[PDB]
C-alpha cells in the first residue's frame, strides 16, 4: 500500500513498482558479443564512442531501449554497478544517451579467454 | 476414474505383421540406404522410419506417400493395418507395424466426392 | 480453467482445421440439451463432465 | 552476424581461438595437431537475449502440399501471382507473443513465403 | 567570469569542452564566448565533483559528448545561446540532455511502460440500483452467476439468491 | 523405450538428456551403467575419432551456427577423449560390473554398446553406423526440442501407445 | 418461438465479433492489455464475448 502522494497518481508509483521489481541485465540486455579487437582505437565495429574517451578483447553488450525506459534506468549507475560489483579491475566504457544504439565496451586490465565467458554468463 | 476405458462399437486393434515386404517395396525404388549415403545429403531429404528403425533416405515423399496410399489400397504388399505418417513440417515418413496401435475404418474422399457410389 | 486444449497438431479434433481458434472449435456448445448437439461440442462437454 | 565452427585440416576437429600474443592478431589452433590459419570475421561468440528468429528461415516449401492446412484466395503470391495460398502462425514452442501469420504460396516450383 | 585554474586536468577539460561547443560553428553565429562558456562548465563540474577523479572525467566525457552529438545540434545551440545556463548543463543528467526527438521518445515508452504495468479491472455491469451497506453509496457492480455485488465507491461485496 | 520384437530381453530405455544449469552439457544413461557418459564419448566409444564425422551424424546443416553454438559446450567438455579405447575404458568404468583388469571393462562396454542400448535397429556384429546414426537423430531432435522449434511430445498421446492384447501378454 | 430468434441473433453477433477480435489479431492490432501478453489478452477477451 502506498503511503505518500504516489497513492492517487501511477506516474509516481510506476518508479515505486519498478525499484521494488527485480531487474537484471538479461532483463534489458538484447544482445552480447564478444571481439577479439587487438588496439582499443582500432574499433573493428563503426562506433564513434571509443576515441574520445581515450587488452585484446572487449564485451560489446548492447541494451534495448524499450525495456530501458520501461524501468527507467541510465548508463550511469548501470556502468558504477557494473564497475563496483567486480571491483576495480574492469573498465566499462558507457555510451552517451543521444546514440541509436546502446552500446557497450567492457574491458579487463591487470584460460583468459573463457574468463569474459564466465564473468558476462 | 478416467483410467479404465471401454473399446468403441468400430474401434480395432492391428493385429500385427511383417516388416519385409515393405523394406523390399521400399528398397526397389529410388532409395538411398542409410549405411552408404553423403551426410550432408540428409538436410533436403526426408528420413524413412519402419518400426522406429531410421533406414534408407528418399527425395520425392509427395509420390512416396502417394504410391504408399494406392498400394495399401490395393491389399496386395501391405496389409490394410499398418499406417504411414507423412510428417509435413519437419521431412519424416514414420512408418509402424507392430500389434496395439488402435484403428478404425473411414471412407476415402478424392476431392469433394465419396467413392461410396450407389454400385 | 482453461478452453479446449490442442491436443493433435495445433487443432482440438481432426475434422476442425489447423489454427482453427473460433468458438465453436474450442469447446463453445453453441446448441442446447432440448435441440441436441454436435458431436464436437458433445466431446467436449464430455471432457469437461470427466 | 553469427560465428561457425571451422574444423581443423589434418585432424578435422574443433579449431579454438587463440589470440597471438606475438603478432597481436587471432588465430584458431588445434588441441591435438598443431595447424594454424589466421582469422578473418574477428568474432567468437554472440548471445541473442530477445532470440529474434525469422520464422520464414525455417519455414520450408513443402508446407502448401498440406491437406490440413487453411487455404485463401485474398493474398495472392508475388513472384509467380498465384491466387491460392496458405496461411499459419509460428507453430513453433517458446512464440513470445504474437500470432502473425507466414502466408505461403501453393503452387508448384515457387515456394515463396511471405508475412503480412 | 570562471576562474582560472592551473590545473592540467582542469585545463584539459576546458579545451576539450571549448573545441566540442565549436563544432558546427553555432558560436560565430551566436557570437557566444566558446572558450568562456567552456571554462564555466569545468568550473561548475569541479564546484560538484570538488575533485578531478573518475566521476570528474566521466562527466566531462559525456558532456563532451552530448555536446558534440551531430544528431542533436539544437541543445549544443541553446548552450551556446545562453539557453541552458553552464550550471544547468553540468549539473544536468542524460535523460535531460537528449534531443526533442529521443526525448518524445522516451516519454512515450516511459507511458507505454507504465499502462501495461497496470492491470485490468474487474468487469461486471455498474448499476445505482443497489444500496452498499458498508458505505451507503449507490454505485456498484453486479454479475449474474446467484447475483454477487461489487461495490463502485465503498465495495461493498455481497450476493443475493 | 527400446525393443527388437518380442525378444527374450526386456525393453531397454536411452535418456538422452540435458543439463540445465559453462552450461548445455548434454549427458545419457546407457542401460546397465549407473553414472551418466557425455554423448560424444558414445559417439567416439561407437567408431568415430572423427568430429566432422560426429557433427555430420548429430547436425545434418551446417549452415545454421545457431543450433551450433548449443552443441559446443558439450563437445568442448570431453576433449580428453580421442582413441576408440579410451572411450571404451571409460564407459565400461561406470559398468555395474566393474571389470578387475581393463580387457574385462573393454569387453563389457563393447557387448553393452553392442547389445544393450538400441537393439531394434541391430544387434548383429557390424551395425555401429546404424547405432551412430540413431543416436544423431537423437540429439538432433533434443536440440530441436530445446530450440523451440518442435514442440514437446504430449505423453497421453495415443499415437505413442500401443496396446497388449492377448497374445503379447501371454 | 421469438426466443429462439433473439438467440440465434446474438449466438451470430458473437460469432462476428469473436472472428473480428481473431482478423485483429492476425493483422496486429490487438494491443496487449495490461499485465498480460497478447495470447492471454486475446483469451480473455474471447472468453468476456
Ligand atoms: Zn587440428
Ligand atoms: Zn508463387
Amino acid at each position: 500500500f502506498l503511503l505518500g502522494q504516489s497513492a492517487r497518481d501511477a506516474e509516481r508509483a510506476k518508479d515505486i513498482l519498478c525499484r521494488l521489481e527485480h531487474t537484471t541485465l538479461r532483463k534489458v540486455t538484447a544482445n552480447t558479443a564478444i571481439y577479439y579487437d587487438p588496439n582499443p582505437q582500432s574499433t573493428v565495429v563503426a562506433e564513434d564512442q571509443e576515441w574520445v574517451n581515450v587488452s585484446p578483447w572487449l564485451l560489446r553488450v548492447e541494451l534495448d531501449r524499450k525495456h530501458m525506459t520501461d524501468r527507467k534506468l541510465t548508463m550511469e549507475q548501470i556502468a558504477e554497478k557494473i564497475n563496483a560489483g567486480f571491483g576495480d579491475d574492469l573498465n566499462c566504457i558507457f555510451n552517451d544517451d543521444n546514440a541509436e544504439k546502446l552500446v557497450l565496451r567492457i574491458r579487463i586490465m591487470n584460460d583468459d579467454d573463457v574468463f569474459l565467458r564466465c564473468i558476462e554468463s | 476414474v478416467g483410467l479404465v476405458k471401454n473399446l468403441a462399437l468400430m474401434a480395432y486393434i492391428s493385429v500385427g505383421s511383417q516388416p519385409s515386404p515393405i523394406l523390399e517395396f521400399l528398397e526397389e525404388w529410388s532409395m538411398e540406404n542409410l549405411e552408404e549415403i553423403s551426410p550432408a545429403a540428409i538436410a533436403d531429404a526426408t528420413k524413412i522410419f519402419v518400426n522406429g528403425c531410421w533406414v534408407g533416405i528418399h527425395k520425392d515423399p509427395e509420390q512416396l506417400m502417394n504410391t504408399l496410399r494406392k498400394l495399401r489400397r490395393q491389399m496386395d504388399i501391405i496389409v490394410s493395418e499398418v499406417s504411414m505418417i507423412r510428417d509435413i513440417r519437419e521431412r519424416e515418413i514414420r512408418i509402424y507395424t507392430d500389434a496395439g496401435r488402435i484403428c478404425r475404418p473411414l471412407l476415402i474422399v478424392e476431392k469433394q466426392k465419396l467413392l461410396l457410389k450407389k454400385r | 480453467g482453461k478452453r479446449i486444449p490442442f491436443g493433435f497438431k495445433h487443432r482440438t479434433l481432426p475434422h476442425f482445421i489447423k489454427d482453427d481458434y473460433g468458438p465453436e472449435s474450442r469447446g463453445f456448445v453453441e446448441n442446447s440439451y432440448l435441440a441436441g448437439l454436435t458431436p464436437t461440442e458433445f466431446f467436449f462437454h464430455a471432457m469437461g463432465g470427466r | 552476424g553469427f560465428v561457425g565452427i571451422r574444423f581443423c585440416q589434418e585432424c578435422n576437429n574443433m579449431l579454438y581461438p587463440k589470440e597471438d600474443k606475438e603478432n597481436r592478431i587471432l588465430l584458431y589452433a588445434c588441441r591435438n595437431c598443431d595447424y594454424q590459419q589466421e582469422a578473418d570475421n574477428s568474432c567468437i561468440y554472440v548471445n541473442k537475449i530477445t532470440h529474434e528468429v525469422d520464422e520464414l528461415t525455417q519455414i520450408i516449401a513443402d508446407v502448401s502440399q498440406d491437406p490440413t492446412l487453411p487455404r485463401t484466395e485474398d493474398h495472392p503470391c508475388q513472384k509467380c501471382g498465384h491466387k491460392e495460398a496458405v496461411f499459419f502462425q509460428s507453430h513453433s514452442a517458446r512464440a513470445e507473443d504474437a500470432m502473425r501469420l507466414y502466408y505461403v504460396c501453393t503452387a508448384p516450383h515457387c515456394g515463396h513465403r511471405w508475412t503480412e | 567570469r570562471a576562474p582560472s585554474t592551473s590545473d592540467s586536468v582542469r585545463l584539459k577539460c576546458r579545451e576539450m569542452l571549448a573545441a566540442a561547443l565549436r563544432t558546427g560553428d553555432d558560436y560565430i553565429a551566436i557570437g557566444a564566448d566558446e572558450e568562456e562558456l567552456g571554462s564555466q562548465i569545468e568550473e561548475a563540474i569541479y564546484q560538484e565533483i570538488r575533485n578531478t577523479d573518475m566521476k570528474y572525467k566521466n562527466r566531462v566525457r559525456s558532456r563532451i559528448s552530448n555536446l558534440k552529438d551531430a544528431k542533436n545540434p539544437n541543445l549544443r545551440k541553446n548552450v551556446l545561446c545562453g539557453n541552458i545556463p553552464p550550471d544547468l548543463f553540468a549539473r544536468m543528467t542524460a535523460e535531460e540532455m537528449a534531443s526533442d526527438e529521443l526525448k518524445e521518445m522516451r516519454k512515450n515508452l516511459t507511458k507505454e511502460a507504465i499502462r501495461e504495468h497496470q492491470m485490468a479491472k474487474t468487469g461486471g455491469t455498474q448499476t445505482d440500483l443497489f444500496t452498499c451497506g458498508k458505505c451507503k453509496k449507490k454505485n456498484c457492480t453486479y454479475t449474474q452467476v446467484t447475483t454477487f455485488v461489487v461495490c463502485n465507491e465503498c465495495g461493498n461485496r455481497w450476493k443475493f439468491c | 523405450r527400446s525393443c527388437l520384437e518380442n525378444s527374450s530381453r526386456p525393453t531397454s530405455t536411452i535418456w538422452v538428456s540435458m543439463l540445465a544449469r559453462i552450461g548445455q552439457r548434454i549427458v545419457a544413461t546407457l542401460p546397465y551403467i549407473k553414472q551418466e557418459v557425455p554423448i560424444i564419448i558414445v559417439f567416439r566409444a561407437l567408431g568415430f575419432v572423427s568430429d566432422r564425422d560426429i557433427l555430420e551424424h548429430i547436425i545434418y546443416d551446417f549452415e545454421d551456427p545457431e543450433m551450433m553454438e548449443m552443441v559446443k559446450p558439450s563437445l568442448d567438455e570431453a576433449f580428453v577423449i580421442q582413441e576408440q579405447n579410451v572411450a571404451l575404458n571409460f564407459i565400461g568404468s561406470r559398468g555395474a560390473k566393474p571389470g578387475v583388469t581393463k580387457e574385462k571393462r573393454i569387453k563389457y562396454a563393447k557387448e553393452v554398446l553392442q547389445k544393450e542400448m538400441l537393439p531394434h535397429v541391430g544387434v548383429s556384429d557390424f551395425c555401429e553406423t546404424k547405432k551412430a546414426y540413431f543416436l544423431g537423430y537423437m540429439v538432433h531432435r533434443l536440440l530441436l526440442a530445446a530450440l523451440g522449434r518442435r514442440e514437446l511430445d504430449d505423453r497421453d498421446h495415443y499415437g505413442n501407445k500401443r496396446l497388449d492384447l492377448a497374445g503379447p501378454l501371454l | 418461438s421469438k426466443t429462439y430468434q433473439d438467440i440465434q441473433n446474438t449466438i451470430k453477433k458473437a460469432k462476428q465479433d469473436v472472428i473480428e477480435v481473431i482478423e485483429k489479431a492476425h493483422n496486429n492490432e490487438l494491443e496487449p492489455t495490461p499485465g498480460n501478453t497478447l495470447r492471454q489478452t486475446f483469451e480473455n477477451q474471447v472468453n468476456r464475448i
